[PDB]
């Protein structure tokens, strides 16, 4: 069977400003099937109020969903997205990094 | 200017643990309007934009009654196609619905489609006349010979053409100050040195619509096109979207390379450098 | 708005 693995992407919605409000999300795309665990991370630990969006997929039949919550960026705290996924054989983490 | 009306529908069985997961979901352009998930409470198609809330209650009933439909058929479809490819009970199967309409700049008729795939991979689809059938496998030509004899290509060609087109123009209108605009890419580059002797260039574009963008590098002119990585162009949240490329470069020679940005929003195409 | 009933594969 057809297996594609989720191209993983974390963001803040607008350029971040430590004590200023914003959203971070988790996109993920490009994958097959559609069953995938996602969670955003604050220093390590799930957060709770997560969203995402409906799931939809691309012109070559691929899945999309966007995970995302408001948050507010401080220099101490570090965030990240864990994602499962039947391609992947351990879950992976990818940090957001700011400065890119 | 141009513009298109899709509606994407995506069922997944998972044998012992009750009946297909169904989700629906439509979007004009890139801005998605109405949404189904079997599994939610509400067993309703809702609206996920503010310029489709003005539909009256007889829009909301039929489109629920229509999708509810949609499911079903899809449930069967699950079935069928296990016995098609002499499949076992106990594994996860999906299959995926696609249709919609493409108009120009001018909203007239541009092209039509309606395509089906199982587990990630195509299996049936109307061509570009609206009138025959490409069938993937031999499975997918006994749904052919089911839909010939059928005249399915004929019903859904009246939709495409006239209906499809019809209810895309409304929302074009109802839906004007979001959906006919066009944000252009704000845009700039990065450096960050990877060691003492390399250095990462990433060209960044942000807060743009449609999603449709080219990022390109280029170096003394010419393209890098197999030394650049390049991001699937992301939502926002907000309702614009945000692409970026990058380079690894030796360092000292960063003016030789450029980076090219083409929108439908930009007067013209620029170009970004680093002197 | 969505066509009506698709035909069954």
């Amino acid at each position: 069977m057809i297996q594609r693995t989720p191209k993983i992407q974390v963001y803040s919605r607008h350029p971040a400003e430590n004590g200023k409000s914003n959203f971070l999300n988790c996109y993920v795309s490009g994958f097959h099937p559609s069953d995938i665990e996602v969670d955003l991370l604050k220093n390590g630990e799930r957060i709770e109020k997560v969203e995402h969006s409906d799931l939809s997929f691309s012109k070559d039949w691929s899945f999309y969903l966007l995970y995302y919550t408001e948050f507010t960026p401080t220099e101490k705290d570090e965030y990240a997205c864990r994602v499962n996924h039947v391609t992947l054989s351990q879950p992976k983490i990818v940090k957001w990094d700011r400065d890119m | 200017g141009s513009h298109s009306m899709r509606y994407f529908f995506t069922s997944v069985s998972r044998p012992g643990r009750g009946e297909p997961r169904f989700i629906a979901v439509g979007y004009v352009d890139d801005t998605q309007f109405v949404r189904f998930d079997s599994d939610a409470a509400s067993q309703r198609m809702e609206p996920r934009a503010p310029w489709i809330e003005q539909e009256g209650p007889e829009y909301w009933d039929g489109e629920t009654r229509k999708v509810k439909a949609h499911s079903q058929t899809h449930r069967v479809d699950l079935g069928t196609l296990r016995g098609y490819y002499n499949q076992s009970e106990a594994g996860s199967h999906t299959v995926q619905r696609m249709y919609g309409c493409d108009v120009g700049s001018d909203w007239r008729f541009l092209r039509g489609y309606h395509q089906y795939a199982y587990d990630g991979k195509d299996y049936i689809a109307l061509k570009e006349d609206l009138r025959s059938w490409t069938a993937a496998d031999m499975a997918a030509q006994t749904t052919k010979h089911k839909w010939e004899a059928a005249h399915v290509a004929e019903q859904l060609r009246a939709y495409l053409e006239g209906t499809c087109v019809e209810w895309l123009r409304r929302y074009l209108e109802n839906g004007k100050e979001t959906l006919q605009r066009t944000d252009a890419p704000k845009t700039h580059m990065t450096h960050h040195a990877v060691s003492d002797h390399e250095a990462t260039l990433r060209c960044w574009a942000l807060s743009f619509y449609p999603a449709e963008i080219t990022l390109t590098w280029q170096r003394d002119g010419e393209d890098q096109t197999q030394d650049t990585e390049l991001v699937e162009t992301r939502p926002a949240g907000d309702g614009t979207f945000q692409k970026w490329a990058a380079v690894v470069v030796p360092s000292g020679q960063e003016q030789r390379y450029t980076c090219h940005v083409q929108h439908e929003g930009l007067p013209k195409p620029l170009t970004l450098r680093w002197e | 708005i969505m066509d009506q009933v698709p035909f069954s594969v």
